[PDB]
């Protein structure tokens, strides 16, 4: 199969902006080369074929040039509208190939997660189930790390995090992070805490509780 | 009718079931004709013979060294195949990547007789036009001959479009061959450069 | 106006087949190509095959010869069949239309379906546990949890919907074979605990609708 690389996966900009996404075939592909455009909703549209013709009603803002193995897709302005995912394909060759995908995300002032931990319910509890809950919301940039700790000692089996994608009204990010433990094995220690690290401090944000200090 | 010139021949025979076992033999007589009139040999005019079906078999190769009488007795005896499929794109990607991998004969020109008498299913298509280009690239020209009411007509059309020397010839049965030879000989002659 | 709809089963047990049929209206099936393509979930895109106005086919031999598309012309109707799913071929599974023109080499994926989620799991239909999330002992953040559960999809309102602004759901994550996902809600420290703030959490599958109550908590 012919191999598609889109090296960036994640394209930060600001509205007004030209973007350019880019992709490259493991070799020639002959401009059999197009682009599609995936919404954050999931609806997928074609909007380059052939390297460059723009399908039925998009807009001109777009255009896709290249030759041999590099392409680009540009946009001339970015639009709202236009905050999505962008994957290229080729038809040198069957089987058809996508690259990984490039998703736009819009750039603004750095914002530090709001933190907040939760001890398990006292209704989880009276199951044998132990979950210790913390929510890392609304922050900028994307990246971020969760670190958790048991009585001072980290804690790494049993976590589950989960990320929610840029929010539209504010451009930040969210995610949340579950350790799982047993009743038994929670009733076991007292002190238990979420440390986010992100750019926007350089100490940990630390949130805690003692199982025992309620 | 008899062409001396420059010129590297490929026949190219529907070997599916769109032909009878004995209208296969009536195409199988046109190709011994068509040989009879041509000056074969290395110096001048070279031949090769394939019969495709889903696939093909190359009977004589333009390179083979044997007298013209050896030649049309291999042509007159080319087994017939009755396929359901007779793939007109994998036997140009055959003739393009084969039988023209390298250009021996600058100084001819070359033909491939494509004798169509049926229609490929689409998948077999799909690098059509990409082989014909290819052949064209190679100054390897296409001519089509359309056998029967189960010809592609759409693959001819399309031949004649990639290039002006792709002329096309559109026969009712295999029985008009024998009455279309002496001109479709003089086209292909034509196509040829005289020897120095 | 070109149209493309998959109606798929939703879920698919390891090793049975999976059956799909895209419905398709504004254009012929004798005049075009219909693909198919399918996304993990998280994952790009994969493209598994495509059937010609002639109803001949090509498959991506990824598939191991799993793969059959079929169809009617007559009633505009393009058949996916798929031999023995493993949790692998969990995805979104899109029917695309394609212009099949070889005379052009144009084979363009021009008309997409909106598609449809298989899951492919062994799972029973399974409610989920839902837990208040008060803080342990200016705005508050309150939360529930969402657990054990299959199949997707939940959906979490924070008073029946009238709270929104503040809400943040999240995916949800595949645990042992049973998904997890949790809501937060940010609110003025005004309006709780004086006022309720209960947490709905509605799973169609299970023909299920629960709500809890989030109250501080019940220390001694």
């Amino acid at each position: 199969d012919i191999q598609m690389t889109q090296s960036p996966s994640s394209l930060s900009a600001s509205l007004g902006d030209r973007v350019t996404i880019s992709c490259s075939a493991s070799q020639d592909i002959n401009k059999y080369l197009n682009w599609y455009q995936q919404k954050p909703d999931g609806a997928v549209k074609l909007l380059i074929f052939y390297t460059s013709s723009l399908h039925s009603g998009v807009p001109s803002r777009f255009s896709g040039s290249g030759s041999g193995t590099d392409y680009s897709l540009t946009i001339s302005n970015l639009e709202p509208e236009d905050i999505a995912t962008y994957y290229c394909q080729q038809y040198e060759k069957l089987p058809w190939t996508f690259g990984g995908g490039t998703k736009l995300e819009v750039k603004r002032a750095d914002a530090a997660p709001t933190v907040s931990i939760f001890p398990p319910s006292s209704e989880q509890l009276t199951s044998g189930g132990a979950s210790v809950v913390c929510f890392l919301n609304n922050f900028y940039p994307k990246d971020i790390n969760v670190k958790w700790k048991i009585d001072g000692s980290e804690r790494q089996n049993g976590v589950l995090n989960s990320w929610t994608d840029q929010d539209s009204k504010d451009s930040t990010y969210s995610m949340s992070s579950t350790l799982t433990l047993t009743k038994d094995e929670y009733e076991r220690h007292n002190s238990y805490t979420c440390e986010a690290t992100h750019k926007t401090s350089t100490s940990p944000i630390v949130k805690s509780f003692n199982r025992n200090e309620c | 009718m008899y062409c001396s010139r420059l010129l590297d021949l490929v026949f190219l025979l529907d070997g599916s079931s769109r032909l009878s076992e004995a209208e296969f033999e009536v195409l199988k007589a046109f190709v011994v004709d068509m040989m009879e009139r041509l000056r074969v040999s290395q110096k001048w005019v070279r031949v090769a013979v394939v019969e495709y079906h889903d696939g093909s078999h190359a009977y004589i190769g333009l390179k083979d060294r044997k007298r013209p009488s050896e030649l049309r007795r291999i042509a007159s005896q080319v087994k017939y195949a009755g396929s359901q499929v007779a793939s007109t794109s994998e036997v140009l990607k055959y003739t393009l990547f084969q039988i023209f991998s390298k250009i021996d004969r600058p100084e001819a020109s070359r033909i491939a007789l494509l004798l169509m008498a049926s229609q490929e299913p689409q998948r077999m298509s799909r690098n059509f036009v990409r082989y014909v280009q290819g052949l064209k690239k190679k100054k390897v020209i296409v001519i089509p001959v359309g056998i029967g009411p189960h010809a592609n007509l759409k693959q001819i059309r399309l031949i004649e479009k990639q290039a002006p020397e792709n002329k096309a010839f559109v026969l009712s049965s295999v029985d008009e061959l024998e009455q279309q030879r002496d001109e479709i000989v003089s086209y292909l002659c034509d196509l040829a450069p005289e020897a120095p | 106006q070109v149209q493309l709809k998959e109606s798929g089963p939703g879920l698919v047990a390891p090793s049975q087949s999976l059956s799909i049929t895209c419905t398709v209206s504004g254009f012929s099936l004798t005049d075009y190509g219909v693909d198919w393509v399918r996304q993990p979930p998280g994952k790009g895109l994969e493209w598994l095959g495509m059937i010609w106005g002639d109803g001949s086919t090509d498959y991506n031999s990824a598939l191991k010869s799993r793969l059959s598309i079929t169809k009617d012309n007559s009633k505009s109707q393009v058949f996916l069949k798929m031999n023995s799913l493993q949790t692998d071929d969990t995805a979104r599974y899109y029917c695309v239309r394609d212009p099949a023109d070889y005379g052009n080499y144009d084979y363009a994926l021009d008309y997409w379906g909106q598609g449809t989620s298989v899951t492919v799991s062994s799972a029973k239909t399974t409610p989920p546990s839902v837990y208040p999330l008060a803080p342990g002992s200016s705005m508050v953040t309150l939360g529930c949890l969402v657990k054990g559960y299959f199949p997707e999809p939940v959906t979490v309102t924070w008073n029946s919907g009238s709270l929104s602004s503040g809400v943040h759901t999240f995916p949800a994550v595949l645990q042992s074979d049973l998904y997890t996902l949790s809501s937060s809600v940010t609110v003025p420290s005004s309006t709780w605990p004086s006022e309720t703030v209960t947490c709905n959490v509605a799973h169609p599958a299970s023909s299920t609708k629960v709500d809890k109550k989030i109250v501080p908590r019940d220390c001694g």
